[PDB]
């Protein structure tokens, strides 16, 4: 009653819950510690029998992917500084390539934690902590800062190959843009509302397409968290602007190929040629590769942020920032597992990985999840 | 104020809370008239009722509006000699309003600065309706306000010979004479300023006021 | 009478030293209102004399003056440089 | 409750506009005239009259 | 074709004849049907006409408009905390408002605006609706729907290329607030941008005094967070590496007065650089032409920042300008006040040169005027030579009048009367009011106290004071207690500093006394007064005509003359009788306003109000003890009853009053209770010791036009008055008031509302500490 006189506007929960199969977890292990409140980029990666769990609070750990059972655990809340143990602050999702670990954190300083036990094979202070995961691939760490900086590094010691200014809008207008390669080209989206290619090798413009408003002068959402990372099908960019709008178009040129130039869309996978997606309406669908012409859809989780789609146990997975699953039927958009596992939600993303489904919550953190 | 109602009959409600003197209520119909119809054909003249209507009421800030208005509304207009008249009417309430005159106190001493601006539309009446039925009206205003300017400026002088800025008592009473050529407050200053330069030792400059003091004795 | 704590009167318009130095006689007023400007006083009806005058009082301690008039010609050229100390 | 007579509210106004008197021009001698003209305070006289102060009133 | 007549329907606010000069077809012009849309398109292009249909009737044409004119009225609904006009000024922005023409195209993107202003106002989580509710004849509705949800609120920090100052403690120096803890509640925590470009300065003057010179923010960027509240920001610096303030080479236009720049360009070669001790360096020689009359004095200083040993070296380019700018001095504000009053209130003169504190002296005798609302001005230099700067003071005046609470029993039962009135100058005419006094069927009392304050020129305070006590306390006649008193007292001010002026006067005062209590510290005080009574008896009477030299002194450096908000005022008092007098004895007090600032604005002020007095006997003869001091439901000791704090009338076992008014007044009288008995009433000590700790503080509830009238504050009162004199040898069986540790305790708030006949205070205050005689009335509503 003591807080019973106030009022803010609504937005709407998750109606129709069907659980016809039987959702279940694979185990429990969660760090707790994790995103929390605190919103982040930064998402699990799992390997080897090893879920790469963590926090940006310090605390890395290697959970046994039977069980979650602690392989290894270090920490790297920094022991000095300014202060003692201040905690890790990252930027980036877990990156696990090699005998590496690889995080961006938020101070702009990087490692490579070797995956066995933790052990930072190799740090780099950088310049700017990153928008993105830290792309590390083909002997270089694809960076898009704070700055939406092209800095490309060496995956041994962090030897920054360059740094470029990428597209650019006005504050951090917050979206992975994550630089991806698509055939030894440097693909990233853009936070600006409009998508670049650039040569991978060197760092040089292959084409930048003006594509879409931000905000400044036609304000748009700021509640869908728009994949900016390129989904690159071989010659077609599939991509979000900033806004969430639409368009496929070529690769090598940036030519427009279609596009759904509305949209408000949140997370996305070209599933084949269905493509299936999260919009900020929260509304499900399976656009087409070739026109985005709605193959299904299902609007049964309206005003709830979702994580990414991903398809586990048959079925279209999804779960939420709120700590409902659900078991998409990978056809026409209806629950045949649902499941409230969590009350803290889940801000990481599926990583349906080691043939298991990896979410990292808010702070009931861990739940690797089976039916 | 006035429901959607017939203009005219809006127009004779505040017309007869005009013969009424019902300025309070006049303006109550007089602004629904033309928060309707501004458009309407007796709506400037309601608005030359309002600078009437608002001064009457004592409607200062609204009679700075409604002029100001009447200035953009017609900036031509036969009604300027009623407009620009009461525009220093208008100042000239707005400069010295005070209920010490009751008490028998001067205002002369305070501030004239919409007196200054009076002085302005008074002058500026009797040169834009040289012809006016408030030519007269406006100069005996003109009369009354020059030496009230004047009974500022001298009372404004006076205290520079009490603190002795004997500087400061020349430049305001030349202030006094590029303003007044005849006030009798001048001619009180005259003398003082002839003290101020017999008290900065300019005696002999203050015999050349001693002159004008002899061409100015009676 | 008795008072002592007056606080004092005090006032420019008026020159320095190196300021009388700094004009002579047949100077111009122009020539004088390059180097001095402007005196806070000149002459209204008469020729135009261009007054820098200093005034001040100390608080029961007397009177601070230095008097300075400069009577220009008809072209405003100058014609006199007075100097008077206090009374 | 209706109150009545004897003095409900406040009056004031004056001619005082009127109550002045153009006042006595200095003459000066050779010599010593100075200017004592600026702008309106060299007021634009000018005359056709019409009722002078409260005696005229219009709409 | 061509027209012989346009059929002019639809106007609804424009002429028809300057709507037909909008056509381009004018009744007999040659027509087209290409002109007949260009008809249609340029009433479109008039921006009034909703819908155009240019038609004809065969050759002469017949226009159908529909009409975009008067919106009748917008109404707002859902703006809880912005406010209307600042969103009707985004509508006076997009150039419409009520009785504009009304395109309802025009919805979305005022609309977009209105969230673009949601956006911009520290939002983005509200909405807006327009609702269009058609009016009568063309006329318009503009119904608004705001859907506020919340503003965005700051999250977090991420400040980088920042090495040696933590990123907290930085913020801590930020006003970029995103706590309010739960062992630590303070204010809230919202956004706006205002905040982070100025405490990007704030973090600009940071590494600057340090010593870091090629310190640099490279950028900034706030975090788009996809939630409309989440606010994190990283911060891109360069820390810059500090350096040794190591020499400043200043020269320019120095005027001569380079000595005296000299001292103020005294620094440490070698010590970590402070620019914003540069920063005030500037300004001293700003203050120091500023004073020489240099009223331009344009100072560009230059560092050189020498990286090469890590220093730092100032050069300053000095232009002082002319001398004697002051030409003269104009003021405003005056059309109720005397230009006398404002013309003697300055210090910097007519015909001088620039003393630039004089001014700003000359407005602190403005600013400790009080019968002001602003001090301001315009410094206006005159155009032509660099002599003439004619400063037009501006400023706002106050309010005058105010009248004491509190008359009668009854309205027609016996006239009775309390009064009090002060005209505050006479209204600022240089006559400075306060009358007050009571006329009642058991006392009566007269007073007049009249200044003119500036009667002369040495702030020659005319303060004439008279009294007159008819006072007899009548119970059923004068037979109890009675004392009339009169007497007056004139006194002045005098020149003592500029912020100190000394009160001195003689003090005349005759007494007349009729039969008074059984009270033995009275007869006490009358065995001092070498008077020997009746002990048991109130049958006592007495004249007295005291000859008393009154003085004082005041002290003026604190803020406000009606509205301070930091400085002090020390008021010296006091009294001492002379050869003449009927009765030898002093007093002294002094009482203090003192203001600490909590707020750095001084918005939050610690109030420093104490009360100190004391006096006895020159010798033989003794104080009165209506001198005595009372304290308690009063001054700014209050929520007590009215003067309850201070010793007690221990009555003698009496007997005759020559009325005792037979149970009703008893005072160990014939009526019973023949015994000493100790009073209740705090009839006072011969010392006073007594202050209250108060603390000005803002409400976040009022509309701020009136919120800087009033002055709400907290409080704790304490103290006690005791008499040093108080012997307890004989009030052995009673209290002693010959003790300072008596010491009460009452708190509550205060409450100042700014009426328009002067403020109004009104107050509650629990006493949670008392003593004998503290009788109790916690709510207070005073003058």
């Amino acid at each position: 009653l003591f807080n019973s006189e106030e009022d803010v506007v609504k937005m709407s929960p998750l109606p129709t819950v069907e659980n016809q199969f039987t959702p279940t977890t694979a185990w429990s292990t969660s760090v707790g510690s994790g995103i929390g409140n605190f919103y982040s980029n930064l998402h699990p990666a799992l390997a080897d029998n090893v879920v790469y769990a963590a926090d940006r609070a310090g605390l890395v750990k290697a959970l046994n992917a039977d069980d979650g059972k602690e392989i290894w655990s270090v920490s790297l809340a920094e022991k000095d500084g300014w202060f003692s143990k201040e905690p890790a602050l990252l930027s980036g999702g877990v990156t696990v390539s090699g005998g590496h670990v690889y995080i961006g954190s938020e101070k702009a300083q990087v490692y490579a934690l070797n995956t066995s036990d933790g052990t930072v094979a190799w740090q780099t202070k950088v310049a700017g902590e990153a928008l993105s995961r830290p792309v590390v691939s083909d002997g270089l760490v694809l960076i898009h800062t704070s700055n939406g900086q092209l800095q490309a590094l060496n995956e041994a010691d962090g030897a920054v190959k360059w740094t470029v200014n990428l597209d650019m809008p006005s504050l951090s207008l917050r979206g992975e843009s994550a630089p991806t390669t698509a055939f030894g080209a440097a693909v990233v989206g853009g936070d600006n509302g409009r998508v670049s290619a650039v040569l991978m090798e060197q760092g040089q413009m292959i084409w930048q397409q003006r594509i879409s408003q931000a905000t400044g002068s036609t304000e748009i959402d700021r509640l869908s968290d728009v994949d900016t990372t390129p989904v690159v099908v071989n010659g077609v960019v599939f991509a979000l602007a900033y806004n969430g709008n639409l368009t496929a178009l070529d690769l090598r040129s940036g030519q427009i190929m279609w596009k759904r130039e509305l949209g408000s869309v949140n997370d996305f996978i070209v599933d084949g040629n269905r493509i299936y997606l999260v919009d900020q309406n929260d509304r499900v669908m399976a656009l087409t590769i070739d026109g985005g012409v709605t193959l299904w859809t299902q609007s049964d989780l309206l005003h709830r942020l979702l994580t990414s789609p991903v398809l586990y146990n048959g079925n279209l997975v999804v779960g939420d920032s709120e700590g409902y699953l659900h078991w998409i039927n990978v056809e026409d958009g209806r629950f045949v597992a649902q499941q409230k596992v969590d009350s803290s939600g889940f801000q990481t993303e599926p990583v349906a990985a080691d043939g298991k489904l990896l979410i990292q919550a808010k702070d009931g953190t861990v739940y690797s999840i089976t039916r | 104020e006035v429901p959607d109602n017939p203009p005219n009959e809006i127009y004779a409600t505040a017309q007869q809370k005009l013969q009424d003197g019902n300025w309070r209520q006049a303006i109550t119909q007089l602004e629904a008239l033309d928060n309707r119809y501004p458009f309407g054909p007796y709506s400037q003249q309601v608005q030359l009722d309002l600078i009437y209507a608002y001064y009457k009421n004592a409607d200062l800030p609204l009679a700075q509006a409604a002029i100001d208005r009447f200035i953009r509304l017609n900036p031509t207009h036969p009604n300027i000699d009623y407009v620009m008249y009461m525009r220093g009417l208008t100042n000239m309430a707005l400069d010295d309003s005070a209920l010490q005159g009751f008490f028998g106190v001067d205002r002369s001493d305070r501030d004239p600065q919409h007196a200054r601006a009076a002085f302005s539309d008074f002058s500026k009446l009797v040169r834009g309706y040289p012809n006016s039925q408030y030519t007269t009206d406006a100069t005996k205003r003109l009369v009354f306000l020059k030496d009230r300017l004047a009974k500022y400026e001298y009372s404004v002088a006076e205290y520079y010979t009490e603190r002795g800025a004997w500087v400061a008592v020349v430049n305001r009473v030349e202030g006094m004479l590029r303003d007044y050529p005849d006030t009798q407050a001048t001619r009180d200053a005259l003398p003082l300023m002839e003290n101020a330069y017999r008290q900065m030792q300019m005696n002999a400059q203050a015999e050349k006021v001693a002159k004008i003091i002899a061409a100015n004795s009676s | 009478e008795r008072v002592v704590y007056r606080p004092d009167i005090n006032q420019g318009n008026y020159l320095t030293a190196n300021d009388v130095s700094k004009i002579r006689v047949g100077m111009t007023q122009q020539q004088v209102a390059y180097a001095l400007g402007t005196p806070l006083m000149s002459d209204p009806f008469g020729t135009n004399t261009w007054f820098y005058v200093f005034r001040q009082q100390p608080g029961h301690e007397g009177v601070t003056q230095q008097t300075l008039t400069l009577t220009f010609n008809s072209s405003g050229v100058l014609t006199n440089i007075d100097n008077k100390p206090a009374l | 409750c209706s109150s009545d007579s004897r003095y409900k509210r406040q009056v004031s106004g004056d001619e005082a506009y009127l109550e002045a008197a153009p006042l006595a021009e200095l003459h000066a001698p050779a010599g010593m005239i100075l200017p004592v003209t600026s702008g309106d305070y060299a007021i634009p006289v000018t005359n056709g009259s019409g009722a002078v102060g409260k005696a005229l009133d219009i709409r | 074709f061509v027209v012989k007549d346009i059929h002019f329907e639809g106007l609804q606010r424009v002429a028809v004849g300057a709507a037909l000069l909008s056509m381009p077809v004018r009744t007999g012009d040659t027509v087209n049907d290409e002109d007949i849309s260009n008809t249609i398109r340029a009433l479109f292009a008039t921006g009034n006409f909703e819908d155009v249909r240019v038609l004809r009737d065969g050759d002469t044409l017949l226009v159908q408009v529909k009409e975009r004119p008067t919106i009748a009225s917008i109404t707002f609904s859902g703006n809880k905390s912005v406010k209307d006009d600042m969103l009707k000024q985004n509508l006076e922005a997009s150039g419409v408002r009520v009785g504009e023409s009304l395109d309802r195209t025009t919805i979305a993107d005022i609309e977009k605006g209105l969230e673009d202003f949601y956006y911009s106002v520290g939002k983005y989580s509200a909405s807006v609706k327009a609702v269009v509710t058609p009016l009568p004849r063309n006329r318009v509705d503009l119904k608004l729907v705001f859907q506020e949800g919340v503003s965005a609120e700051i999250q977090q920090i991420n400040i980088v290329g920042n090495h040696a100052f933590t990123t907290d403690e930085l913020i801590s120096h930020f006003q970029l607030r995103d706590e309010v803890p739960w062992w630590n509640v303070v204010g809230d925590r919202k956004y706006q941008k205002q905040k982070l470009a100025g405490d990007l300065e704030t973090l600009r003057s940071y590494y600057l005094d340090r010593g870091y010179a090629r310190f640099n923010i490279d950028s900034t960027q706030v975090s788009l967070t996809p939630d409309k509240k989440g606010i994190y920001v990283t911060v891109n610096i360069t820390e810059g590496d500090q350096y040794k303030l190591s020499g400043v080479e200043v020269s320019g236009n120095l005027a001569g007065h380079s000595a005296e720049i000299e001292q103020l360009t005294k620094i440490e070669p070698g010590e970590l650089y402070n620019g914003t001790k540069v920063t005030k360096m500037e300004d001293d020689i700003k203050k120091l032409l500023g004073r020489y009359g240099y009223a331009y004095p344009r100072v560009q200083s230059m560092p050189e920042i020498n990286d090469a040993d890590k220093t730092v070296k100032l050069r300053v380019n000095v232009d002082a300008g002319n001398r004697f700018y002051v030409r003269k001095i104009r003021f405003e504000g005056n059309d109720t006040s005397k230009d006398a009053v404002l013309r003697r209130e300055m210090r910097q003169m007519e015909g001088a040169w620039l003393g630039s504190d004089l001014v700003d002296q000359g407005k602190e005798r403005l600013n400790r005027l009080g019968f002001f609302e602003t001090v301001d001005t315009d410094t206006q230099r005159v155009p032509g030579s660099p002599d003439q700067v004619d400063v037009v003071y501006k400023v706002k005046e106050r309010n005058t009048g105010s009248f004491n609470f509190g008359i009668g029993y009854g309205t027609e039962s016996g006239v009775s009367f309390q009064a009090g009135v002060q005209q505050d100058n006479w209204l600022g005419t240089g006559y400075a009011v306060g009358i007050n006094g009571t006329k009642n069927d058991y006392q009566t009392y007269a007073e007049l106290s009249v200044t003119n304050p500036y009667f002369t020129v040495d702030g020659v305070s005319l303060g004439g004071r008279l009294f007159y006590n008819d006072f007899q306390a009548d119970d059923a006649d004068l037979s109890d207690y009675t004392n009339k008193s009169y007497g007056t007292d004139v006194t002045l001010g005098f020149p003592i500093n500029e912020y100190n002026s000394l009160r001195a006067g003689l003090g005349y005062v005759h007494n007349s006394l009729s039969n008074m209590q059984p009270q033995v510290a009275m007869w006490r005080y009358l065995y001092s007064m070498g008077e020997h009574p009746s002990t048991s008896d109130q049958d006592n009477s007495f004249k007295t005509d005291d000859f008393t030299f009154n003085y004082g002194w005041t002290y003026n450096k604190l803020d406000r003359g009606y509205f301070p908000t930091d400085g002090s005022r020390v008021n010296l008092t006091g009294k001492v009788t002379i050869p003449g007098s009927d009765n030898e004895y002093y007093k002294v007090t002094l009482d203090t306003a003192t203001y600490v600032p909590i707020d750095d604005d001084h918005k939050w002020v610690v109030l420093g109000r104490t009360r100190w007095g004391y006096g006895d006997g020159l010798g033989g003869k003794e104080m009165p003890f209506y001198e005595n001091f009372y304290a308690g439901g009063s001054s700014t000791v209050r929520g007590f009853q009215s003067n309850t704090i201070g010793p007690k009338a221990v009555y003698f076992p009496h007997q005759a009053s020559n009325y005792d008014p037979d149970y009703d007044y008893e005072c160990a009288t014939q009526d019973g209770a023949k015994d000493l008995c100790k009073s209740d009433d705090a009839v006072g000590g011969n010392a006073m010791a007594v202050a209250s700790l108060e603390f000005i503080t803002p409400t976040p509830f009022i509309s701020d036009k009136y919120a800087n009238s009033v002055r709400t504050s907290f409080f704790w009162d304490m103290g006690t008055v005791w008499d040093t004199n108080w012997d307890s040898s004989q009030y052995s069986g009673y209290p002693d008031y010959s003790d300072p540790s008596n010491i009460r305790m009452s708190a509550g708030i205060a409450l100042q509302w700014m009426s328009p006949l002067g403020p109004l205070v009104f107050s509650y205050a629990q006493p949670f500490k008392k003593y004998d005689g503290d009788k109790a009335e916690q709510f207070q509503f005073n003058i």
